[PDB]
RNA sequence: AUCUUAGUUCAACUUUAAAUUUGCCCACAGAACCAAAUCCCCUUGUAAAUUUAACUGUUAGUCCAAAGAGGAACAGCUCUUUGGACACUAGGAAAAAACCUUGUAGAGAGAGUAAAAAAUGAUCCCAAACAUAUAACUGAACUCCUCACACCCAAUUGGACCAAUCUA
């Protein structure tokens, strides 16, 4: 969710050149 | 510069900056 | 501080001091000790009080009549005694409660004399348009209390 | 849009200033709320008339009380512009099975025996 | 014309509440117990309540019938003689 | 309505309160029909509440008659020349039990609109205001911008 | 009207609130026995004994609750040593 | 014709009896005697609110005259006798100041007094003995 | 949805009778990779909610605060959304549906308050006035007081009474 803690988590977009 | 609702004009009022006085005047003391 | 004197120095209204309390008190004294004596002697003549009642103050003398518009369950002519005296006061003192006085102080006597049911009042309620119409009679009851005496003691 | 307000909890907190400002204390907290309404819930979104409807807070002044915890301050938070909220004090304790037919409340906010 | 003129005696009655509502503030800042303290002290108090509802709710039926009303209506010709 | 009403002064018969208080009523007289359907409370008022009130007020005169043949009704006489009828038929006796108490409670007076809830006959002690009460006077009683 | 003094004063704002003038008894009769109360003091004074009771009510369950707290605190921190044996 | 009214006569004058005292032809034609009736009942009705205002009005203005008479404003006179811890109300002291003009005169010292008590302690330092009449007595 | 937007039917809302037991508020936990808040429930304040039987009526409303889309970011402009008010009482801003204050209703010749005062182009200007005597007072159908209580919404729905006529 985005007003938790745990938001976020998911993201891997940024880890690919 | 839209007037604004009158409650709004109210809050704008009695939220209005104060400055606080000086301890003297300074035309008859330094 | 000094300042010289100008239009708004010194404020436009005067220096009000008030006498000294030791003195004063032995005035108050005085003045009440008389006050006792006009009492006790009879220096009086016709009296009047500000009797507190059902819930309103009314100015109220020997002989004369009163309406209260609610029934109070006594019979007809039975003699009744009005505590909650505000004020009473004659030709040449009259005295002040805070806000009462005293049960011993003053005494007024009252008596039932009527009791009946006030004339028709109308209730209409009324608006345009809507169809709202409708129509109300009321009677509210009240009771007729004569006063017969204020009497008052020397008890100051 | 007109929103449900969540009020920051770094309001509700007394600061050294203000427990001397009000008669108060940190440690050693009061019982119960004796809390009144002054304003009215008309005007208001309903999530406050409802919230009054509940507190018994229906009619005007009126003063009616409630426990100190934070399941009601929850709901006192959402109206606490349409009442003002004293803390009852108990300068003669609880009264007994004899003495709660001659209690009263001054307007300071202490209940007592026999007036 | 549509602006308007905010007087001294309305600023006044805002600081007025103002200043209420910044007591209520205070008063709010120290609960007797805490989230977890209180869980449950009221939940027979609750029950019982609910269950007054319940039974009251569960408790409606017509209400009886005596001869003696019935009979009372022969009244209405009841006469001197 | 009250422009559309009469109306009176506060008021008693003869001073009644200030010697001795006496009743008003004087005189009442019921007409009860001994068959009518409309004559039934009347019928249980008299049969089991008009010895009662007659005794609990022995200044007044109560007259009980069945020639109407129909309808009944109450007629009170007062002290002072007022008389007062009201209707008693289709009434329950606790209906006619409180409006009969109600006939002897009251002064015979019209019920119209008291314009005072309070009549006094000395309302002054320290002497009615007028104009040069608290008025001060001047040396040799001068008027304004006099000389002599 | 001086409610603003007299909530100063520890009184009530409305002189027909509580006070000498609204509680005690309007009359008594000529001899000296009371009158039976007025209506309006009945209706306060049951009204302010529903409102003590509530009073000690909710005092006495929010009492009740601090203790079982402490019940289940002792239960749960001390029943705990009694697997620390054998 | 099975049912037809025979009584509206008495239906009208239930309605014209409350008219007779109006002006036109609608005190005695029931098509306006009863628009107007219904507005002065209305208007009877919501006149109660204004008597009480009224009333009160008055016994201000009176007041004000009375406390004029003696150097004395009437916010003056009423936020000083209460500081005083007298009840008397508007009516009374109206009737006082007409019918009992040295007793007004009394009360309208006593108000003058207190006024200076509250001044001079207000100008003082701190919490000096407080007045004379301005001492609180407790229920 | 409708040869449909001047209407109808279904739903939503409303009403009555009846059955049963949970309904609302609600912290902590929880709802994705590509700002306001929302959803969900233990407790807690409450007393309501769901279900069944049976009917009618309303339906594409105006203004104000706010966030958007269209016309400038304007045209007092069309539309969607969250809230309030109106079509219900009463007091204020001059008159004033839509702003501010206030609701459950009667009598009182009682009381306390709420909101509420300005600063520095075309018939005829438009309350009158006032620079400095202590800040309090005034002000409702809100609240208290003595008494009495079913006795201030449209469409609709439930209930208690009843005028006059005929018949037994
Ligand atoms: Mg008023
Ligand atoms: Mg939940
Ligand atoms: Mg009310
Ligand atoms: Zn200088």
């Amino acid at each position: 969710y985005k007003t938790k803690p745990t938001h976020g988590i998911g993201k891997y977009k940024h880890l690919i050149k | 510069r839209r007037v604004m609702h009158f409650q709004r004009q109210k809050l704008m009022a009695v939220t209005e900056y104060i400055p606080p006085k000086p301890a003297i005047h300074p035309s008859c003391l330094p | 501080g000094y300042v010289p004197k100008t239009s708004l120095s010194s404020p436009p209204w005067p220096e009000v001091v008030l006498p000294d309390p030791v003195e004063e008190t032995r005035h108050h004294a005085e003045v009440v000790k008389k006050v006792n004596e006009m009492i006790v002697t009879g220096q009086y003549g016709r009296l009047f009080a500000v009797v507190h009642f059902a819930s309103r103050q009314w100015k109220v003398t020997s002989e004369d009549l009163i309406l209260i518009g609610n029934e109070l369950d006594l019979a007809c002519g039975e003699r009744i005694r009005l505590e909650k005296v505000l004020l009473v006061g004659a030709d040449n003192f009259t005295l002040l409660g805070k806000p009462l006085l005293g049960k011993d102080l003053v005494r007024v006597e009252a008596t039932v004399i009527e009791k009946t049911e006030s004339w028709p009042r109308i209730i209409m309620r009324f608006r345009k348009r809507k169809n709202f119409k409708k129509k109300r009679i009321v009677t509210t009851p009240q009771t007729v209390l004569r006063i017969n005496s204020i009497e008052i003691a020397p008890c100051l | 849009k007109f929103t449900r307000s969540r009020i920051p909890e770094k309001v509700f907190q007394a600061s050294p200033e203000d427990h001397e400002k009000y008669g108060g204390d940190p440690q050693n907290p009061h019982k119960l709320h004796i809390v009144t309404r002054i304003k009215s819930t008309r005007r208001r979104p309903y999530w406050e008339k409802d919230i009054i409807k509940m507190l018994g807070l229906e009619k005007a002044h009126t003063p009616q009380v409630h426990k100190n915890i934070p399941s009601v301050n929850a709901k006192l938070k959402v109206v606490k512009h349409l009442i003002r909220i004293k803390p009852l004090k108990l300068p003669q304790g609880l009264p007994a099975e004899e003495n709660m037919s001659n209690t009263c409340l001054k307007s300071t906010g202490e209940l007592v025996v026999q007036w | 014309r549509r602006p308007r003129f905010v007087s001294l005696r309305a600023k006044q009655n805002m600081i007025r509440r103002l200043e209420i509502e910044a007591e209520n503030h205070y008063w709010l800042s120290m609960p007797y117990m805490t989230r977890e303290q209180e869980r449950g002290h009221a939940a027979v108090r609750r029950r019982e309540a609910f269950e007054a509802i319940k039974a009251a709710a569960t408790s409606k039926f017509p209400p009886h019938r005596f001869i003696a009303d019935q009979l009372d209506h022969l009244n209405v010709t009841k006469k001197w003689s | 309505t009250a422009r559309g009403t009469p109306s009176r002064f506060l008021a008693s018969v003869l001073h009644n309160g200030l010697g001795r208080y006496v009743q008003q009523l004087q005189r009442l007289s019921f007409s009860v029909s001994r068959d009518g359907a409309s004559s039934r409370g009347a019928r249980e008022f008299v049969e089991r509440e008009v010895i009662d009130f007659a005794r609990r007020n022995p200044g007044v005169v109560i007259y009980v008659n069945s020639r109407p043949c129909c309808v009944p009704r109450v007629v009170a006489e007062y002290l002072n020349g007022a008389v007062r009828e009201e209707s008693i038929h289709c009434k329950s006796v606790e209906e006619i039990s409180t409006l009969v108490q109600k006939l002897a409670d009251q002064s015979g007076l019209d019920v119209i609109r008291i314009r005072k809830p309070f009549h006094t006959d000395n309302p002054s002690i320290q002497g009615q205001w007028h104009p040069f009460t608290n008025k001060p006077t001047t040396f040799r009683g001068l008027r304004p911008r006099e000389v002599q | 009207a001086g409610g603003q003094w007299r909530l100063q004063q520890g009184l009530a704002a409305n002189p027909s609130g509580y006070g000498p003038l609204t509680e005690l008894p309007d009359w008594s009769y000529a001899d000296g026995r009371p009158a039976p109360p007025m209506k309006g003091q009945l209706r306060r004074k049951a009204e302010r004994e529903t409102f003590a009771r509530r009073v000690v009510l909710l005092s006495q369950e929010m009492d009740a609750g601090l203790q079982a707290w402490q019940l289940r605190q002792q239960k749960l921190q001390e029943e705990q040593r009694k697997q620390e044996n054998a | 014709l099975r049912n037809r009214v025979t009584d509206r006569y008495f239906r009208i004058q239930e309605v014209l009896k409350h008219a007779r005292h109006f002006r036109g032809r609608k005190n005695r034609c029931y098509r306006l005697a009863v628009r107007t009736v219904i507005r002065a009942f209305v208007k009877c009705t919501k006149a109660r609110y204004l008597k009480k205002k009224n009333m009160r009005t008055l016994w201000i203005n009176r007041i004000t005259a009375a406390s004029q008479e003696h150097g004395l404003k009437y916010p003056a006179l009423i936020g000083n006798l209460v500081k005083c811890q007298v009840e008397l109300n508007r009516k009374v002291l109206a009737d006082l100041a007409i019918y009992e003009p040295k007793t007004f005169k009394s009360l309208a010292a006593l108000a003058s007094r207190r006024r200076h008590e509250g001044f001079a302690a207000a100008l003082g330092d701190g919490k000096e003995p407080e007045g004379i009449f301005s001492r609180v007595v407790q229920y």
